[PDB]
């Protein structure tokens, strides 16, 4: 396997905090590029700046992670998460694992006090 | 060792199989070998280079497919294949030609291995001696009360493997398999781990396939015999 | 133009008697003058798909 | 100068890659000089590598000195065939070639810990 | 001790077949080139006739 | 002698060295005798005549319902309670069985009844997690649960699939005649 | 030619009989060949379940282990006789170098031999201080081989080779294949 | 010359022994030469390479290389290359997890040498983040196995063209082969027929999983075992 795969790097870590940054914001505009054909690839019920708030969502997850290793394995995670998404390999089941929230309401009866989280003991 | 013992005329049948399959391989051997269909459609496909060979991790007909005299039960043998005289097929190009012939073979010499151990079969036990790892025979476990405390932990608890770690690796026909097991000194093993032969032959897909036609990327995955059982577990 | 060919050939071998001694070396003629275009066509080996890769042939040399 | 190591097309031979390599022993005894002088060049004499490559490569070169048949300096080598043995040749050269960058003859870097290396007694 | 089980014979089995059992059969190929010609060229023969046969036919009606 | 390093009796074999390749013209056929094989098919005639051969032979094949294949005492299929002569259950819920069984198929609960004597209250079987490798059959000391040779119990439903004592001991019932026949061969060899 | 072309009446298989078999001597490609059904008075009788031989079996067994009397179980155990990993530090191979060994013993003075051992052990001499330390015919005999050659990695049974190559091989010259026992 | 009067076999006079006879011997007394012959072998390597090669272990004809992370690209390039070596063949490389040491992960490189006809193992240790570099450099073979070590364990290899997952779902957020992931996991897959999907739920089971390891053994089952190594190759007692 002397070839790779297109959208594929290298795995590469970073001994400054500031060049994961680039790369890091290189990232988001690769995934925000990408939403279009994210939806159009994945026959989605909603449109494109939904892909994209859980674009920036899942990136506000990890904002303050401070030690530099972390935010590495962190960034390696992330590229494998877009070559997935990106080279259709992904299908849409998986791809919707992304928005639990999204697809129905649940039913009624959700649990926010501490009895109807009682009634039910957390269920 | 062994679960247990053969059943009464298994050997003298065996034999009468053996006799009739030495020409029911030359018949399949008939319509291919010098078909030239057969020949022209797997000549010049999937050649591997010995040195490359060695690099991707190929083995057992892959590896001999190259011109590389090298296979387990010579080179570090095992279970009575020390007694047991025979000869290896080893090709020459590395296409998918002699890696069909070598198997062709493999059959010829396995059917030599069937006969010679027909005859030189001797008696005794066929599993190991000693009741701490393997039962007691139900003769025995219902009537000696050490071989029923034996075979009442053997199955409840198991046996106990000294603490270690081991790579054993046997010629499948596939190619070599091995298996890396961690032994805590537990009862359960601590770490197990498959080395399948089609696990490499399929990793080296992309460095034999590039620049092939398309019905030749297809005659190639039934020269590296990829089950699937081997590949992914 | 293989085909157009071969049914040219077509009205010649209903009228092979009539023309006999003479018409055989005008097919002839014709039917050699277009063996040279399809030895033409096998000597530039045109209808071949070839492999764009090789065992890469060129040696191992070194400093 | 310049040296062939590995023929890849030619006359045919019994492994698949490698074909007849003209003239081996000439490109043989280069290889051989380039390593020896190489390896006396750029490492500490008390190395046990550089003493063992020496040893090494200078019973090679007296074997393939002495016999002028090619089969019998083969037999008398141990190794494959002569193109093997001068492939092998060429790759203990770029190893003694990347040793005095990587400098192993220095105490360790990186000792291990005591939790680090234990397996259930 | 050792009874009831499975054993081999007092003198062994006598072998079996392990070699390639492919012995060249046929005539040599210039044989069947030469049965080749001679069929056709009858054929010809006989063809050539009747054509000449039919041409005579044609002048008579 | 001596060797060299990098250097066993593993030397190379006496003719390991290839012979060079024959040309056109350095070959016992002639051109004619070699193209004649080329133009008139001979060998893929000769593979032709091999499958004609076999068009004229007897089939392997057995008429499945009405004919059935092989049968060794040992094979597996499903499960079985064996009873004693004059009827008892046979099941001391040693839960061996459920301790060796490689896919945590069985499960037992065991209460001491009104005898005295130790039985299963509950024993049950998933047919849908068996794997039939017979290990709770080989490691009963009463043998209690077999494995009867009926592979032809196919279902429509997974709730017909799970066996609990119920169904397992109207198959040691059902099959005691046949499971006579198997251990009676069987027993020496176990 | 030990293994070689057996005639089909050596072959266990139901084959032909009458002027039908002198029909297919001629219909053939090689006469001595079966049909593949075998023989059914001969093959599978008496069926697995039905045999004489299962009344009379019992276990089989090795004398010196079988033996009622004189063996006892640890000294035919070896589960529990197993050897360990031998684990060693770059500290105790310069413990090796530097001290000896227990078929060398280069090392005087027993009760100043403890204190000798313990700055090793304590990490007071380095690795390669002990490579330079240490003679050139200890570096050539115990390093190194005895004529100053790196030892070869070791194999257990080392396999020579024998290329089988006339009519005793499995195909004749010509094809790509070859035989090498 | 008929199948009819073929002999049969089953009539036959067949062997028999009156009692077998077989010696009981320790299978480890078989390697012991070679072990011996391993010992010195490997106490070369450790003097070729004193910077590299922290420790070794010689168990029975198995020997093991015990080197730190960022000394594996100078060691396997000397077992790719050195004459002595020639370990050309990659077999199998993976992980292990010892959740109680710092570095919880120690990775083992398996090599052949189909020349000597000889096996090796190489040890190095990676933390859950830190990385191990990877041989895909030297070896075109490698990288699946590194790629598969990298799925089950999440041990990283630095400068691998295409680390990503392998033999695992697509959306799969965890790593399989590590002692704090559960055996049954943590999801599970249904259709649900609203969605006209399969959809990946929080995980739950119609019989729980029974573990009998709860229940070994009380009393250690195995002795300490005796030695293997040579006199060579011990420390002398002093006088
Ligand atoms: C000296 C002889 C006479 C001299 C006069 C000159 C010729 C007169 C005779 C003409 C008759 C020609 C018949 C067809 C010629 C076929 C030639 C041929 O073999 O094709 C070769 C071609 C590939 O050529 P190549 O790459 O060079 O490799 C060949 C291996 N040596 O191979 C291929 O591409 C594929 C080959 C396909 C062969 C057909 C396969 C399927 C059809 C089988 C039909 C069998 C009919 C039997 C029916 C029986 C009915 C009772
Ligand atoms: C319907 C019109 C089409 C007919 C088919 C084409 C004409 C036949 C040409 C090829 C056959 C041939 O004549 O070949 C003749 C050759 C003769 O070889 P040999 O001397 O015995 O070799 C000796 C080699 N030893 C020493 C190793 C033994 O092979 C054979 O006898 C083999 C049997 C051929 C059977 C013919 C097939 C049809 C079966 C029905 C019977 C008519
Ligand atoms: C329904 C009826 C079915 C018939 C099926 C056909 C039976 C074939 C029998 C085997 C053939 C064989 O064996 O031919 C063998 C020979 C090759 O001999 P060699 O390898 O060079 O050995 C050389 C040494 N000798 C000879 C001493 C052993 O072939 C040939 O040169 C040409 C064979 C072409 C036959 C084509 C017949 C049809 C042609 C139509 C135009
Ligand atoms: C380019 C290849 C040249 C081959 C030359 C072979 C010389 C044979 C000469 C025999 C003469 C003969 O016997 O011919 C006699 C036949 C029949 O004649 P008829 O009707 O009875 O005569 C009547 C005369 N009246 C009218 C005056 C009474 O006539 C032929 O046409 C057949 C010729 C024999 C076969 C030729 C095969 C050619 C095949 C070529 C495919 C490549
Ligand atoms: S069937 Fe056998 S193993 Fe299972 S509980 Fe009953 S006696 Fe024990
Ligand atoms: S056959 Fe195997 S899996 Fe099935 S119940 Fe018995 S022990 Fe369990």
């Amino acid at each position: 396997a002397i070839i790779a795969t297109a959208f594929a790097e290298t795995v590469k870590f970073s001994g400054s905090k500031q060049e994961l940054q680039k790369r890091t914001l290189a990232l988001y505009r690769q995934f925000l590029r990408g939403a279009p054909t994210f939806a159009d690839l994945y026959e989605v019920q909603f449109s494109i700046p939904t892909i994209r708030t859980k674009i920036r969502q899942e990136f506000e997850r990890h904002r303050f992670v401070d030690d530099l290793s972390i935010q590495n394995v962190l960034y390696a995670k992330g590229h494998m998460e877009y070559q997935e998404c990106i080279n259709a390999w992904k299908q849409q089941a998986q791809f919707l694992k992304y928005f639990p929230e999204e697809d129905d309401i649940q039913g009624r009866h959700q649990p926010s006090n501490f009895v109807d989280k009682f009634l039910k003991n957390r269920a | 060792g062994v679960s247990q013992d053969l059943p009464a005329g298994l050997l003298d049948d065996i034999y009468m199989w053996a006799t009739q399959f030495g020409d029911r391989l030359d018949e399949i051997e008939e319509l291919l070998t010098d078909n030239r269909i057969w020949k022209l459609r797997t000549v010049n496909i999937g050649t591997v280079t010995a040195q490359d060979a060695l690099n991707l991790g190929l083995s057992g007909p892959m590896l001999r497919g190259s011109g590389i005299p090298f296979d387990i039960r010579k080179n570090a043998p095992y279970d009575a294949y020390d007694k047991v005289d025979f000869d290896v097929p080893v090709g020459m190009n590395g296409d998918c030609y002699d890696r069909y012939l070598i198997r062709m073979a493999e059959f010829r010499q396995s059917l030599r291995i069937i006969e010679q151990c027909c005859n030189d079969m001797p008696a005794g036990a066929v599993k190991v001696e000693d009741f701490k790892i393997n039962s007691p025979p139900r003769n025995l476990m219902k009537e000696d009360m050490e071989a029923l405390i034996h075979h009442f932990l053997l199955y409840t608890k198991g046996y106990s493997v000294p603490p270690g770690e081991t790579y054993t690796a046997i010629e499948a026909p596939k190619g070599e398999m091995g298996v890396y097991v961690v032994s805590d000194g537990s009862e359960r093993p601590y770490k197990c781990k498959i080395r399948a032969p089609g696990f490499a032959h399929l990793g080296a897909f992309d460095h034999i396939a590039r620049g092939h036609f398309l019905p030749d990327a297809v005659a190639i995955i039934g020269t590296m015999d990829l089950v699937f059982g081997e590949v992914d577990r | 133009p293989f085909d157009l060919e071969i049914s040219t050939l077509l009205p010649y071998v209903m009228s092979i008697y009539l023309v006999s001694n003479y018409g055989f070396t005008i097919v002839l003629l014709f039917l050699l003058i277009l063996i040279i275009g399809f030895v033409y066509e096998i000597n530039t080996n045109a209808l071949k798909i070839n492999k764009h890769n090789k065992p890469n042939t060129d040696s191992l040399i070194y400093k | 100068q310049s040296v062939l190591v590995q023929m890849r097309e030619g006359t045919p031979i019994g492994l698949t890659g490698i074909y007849q390599h003209p003239n081996p022993r000439p490109a043989l005894i280069a290889l051989y000089e380039a390593t020896l002088k190489e390896l006396q060049d750029k490492h500490p004499k008390d190395s046990v590598y550089r003493q063992s490559i020496e040893n090494l490569t200078a019973h090679r070169k007296q074997i393939v000195e002495d016999n002028e048949v090619s089969e019998v300096i083969e037999n008398k080598i141990g190794a494959g065939l002569i193109e093997e043995v001068v492939i092998q040749a060429h790759e203990e050269l770029e190893l003694a070639k990347k040793m005095s960058e990587w400098k192993p003859w220095e105490e360790l870097e990186e000792k291990p810990l005591e939790d680090q290396w234990v397996y259930f007694n | 001790p050792s009874v009831g089980q499975d054993l081999p014979p007092v003198g062994g089995y006598e072998p079996v077949q392990w070699r390639r059992n492919l012995p060249a059969r046929g005539f040599r190929p210039l044989v069947y080139l030469a049965a080749l010609c001679g069929i056709c060229g009858y054929g010809f023969y006989r063809a050539l006739g009747g054509i000449q046969e039919r041409r005579e036919l044609k002048r008579e009606k | 002698n001596i060797y060299a390093g990098g250097s066993a009796a593993a030397a190379p074999p006496a003719g390991f060295r290839i012979h060079r390749p024959a040309t056109w013209e350095e070959s016992e056929e002639g051109a004619l005798s070699k193209a004649t094989k080329y133009f008139l098919l001979a060998e893929m005639f000769r593979g032709l005549y091999v499958v004609l051969e076999q068009f004229f032979r007897a089939p392997y094949t057995i008429y499945y319902p009405f004919e059935k294949g092989p049968v060794s005492p040992r094979f597996r299929g499903e499960h079985a309670l064996r009873r004693y002569p004059s009827g008892e259950e046979r099941c001391i819920a040693c839960k061996l069985c459920e301790a060796i069984c490689p896919a945590l198929a069985i499960t037992i609960d065991a209460e001491e009844r009104i005898d005295g004597s130790r039985r299963t209250t509950k024993y049950d079987i998933d047919m849908t997690k068996c794997i039939y490798c017979g290990y709770c059959q080989e490691s009963c000391p009463v043998d209690a649960i077999v494995e009867t040779p009926n592979v032809e119990y196919a279902t429509e439903t997974r709730e017909e699939l799970l066996y609990n004592k119920e169904k397992l001991l109207a198959n040691g019932d059902k099959w005691e005649l046949e499971l006579q026949y198997a251990l009676d061969a069987d027993a020496p060899y176990r | 030619l030990p293994g070689g072309p057996v005639p089909v009446f050596k072959k266990y298989t139901v084959g032909s009989k009458g002027i039908w078999e002198k029909l297919r001597v001629l219909l053939a490609i090689a006469p001595n060949r079966s049909t593949g059904n075998p023989i059914v008075p001969l093959y599978r009788v008496p069926t697995p379940g039905s045999r004489p031989e299962a009344n009379v079996y019992q276990d089989p067994s090795s004398y010196p282990t079988n033996d009622i009397a004189e063996n006892p179980y640890w000294k035919r155990d070896h589960r529990r006789a197993y050897p360990q990993t031998a684990f060693f530090d770059q500290k105790t191979v310069t413990g090796l170098l530097e001290l000896g060994s227990e078929a060398t013993p280069r090392i005087a003075d027993g009760e100043a031999g403890t204190k000798a051992l313990a700055n090793i052990a304590n990490g007071g001499v380095s690795f390669t201080q002990a490579l330079g330390k240490s003679s050139k015919d200890v570096i050539y005999g115990e390093v190194l081989t005895v004529n100053g050659l790196p030892p070869v990695a070791p194999t257990l049974a080392p396999k020579q080779w024998k290329i089988i190559e006339g009519e005793a091989a499995i195909y004749p010259k010509g094809y790509p294949c070859r035989t090498f026992h | 010359p008929s199948w009819e009067n073929i002999k049969d076999i089953r009539l036959d006079p067949k062997v028999h022994v009156d009692e077998v006879y077989e010696p009981i011997v320790n299978p480890a007394d078989r390697y012991l030469q070679h072990v011996s012959d391993l010992h010195q072998y490997a106490k070369y390597i450790m003097a070729a390479l004193p910077k590299y090669i922290q420790g070794f272990s010689v168990w029975k004809d198995e020997l093991t290389l015990h080197v730190a992370p960022s000394a594996v690209i100078p060691v396997t390039t000397f077992l790719r290359d050195n004459t002595s070596t020639q370990y050309k063949s990659i077999i199998d490389i993976t992980a292990v997890d010892y959740p109680s040491r710092e570095n919880r992960f120690e990775v083992v490189y398996n090599f052949l040498s189909v020349r000597h006809n000889s096996r090796i193992r190489l040890k190095t240790y990676a933390t859950e983040v830190t990385p191990v570099p990877s041989i895909t450099c030297l070896y075109e073979g490698a990288n699946w196995f590194e790629r598969e070590a990298y799925d089950m364990y999440g041990v990283f290899f630095e400068g691998h063209p295409d680390l990503r997952r392998i033999m695992t779902d697509y959306g799969f957020e965890g790593h399989p082969l590590r002692k704090d992931f559960p055996l049954t996991g943590y999801t599970e897959v249904r259709w649900d027929e609203e969605k006209r999907r399969v959809v990946y739920e929080p995980l739950e089971l119609t019989q729980a999983f029974r573990n009998f390891s709860a229940g070994s053994t009380a009393w250690e089952p195995v002795g300490p075992g005796r030695d293997d190594r040579p006199d060579s190759f011990k420390l002398p007692t002093p006088k």
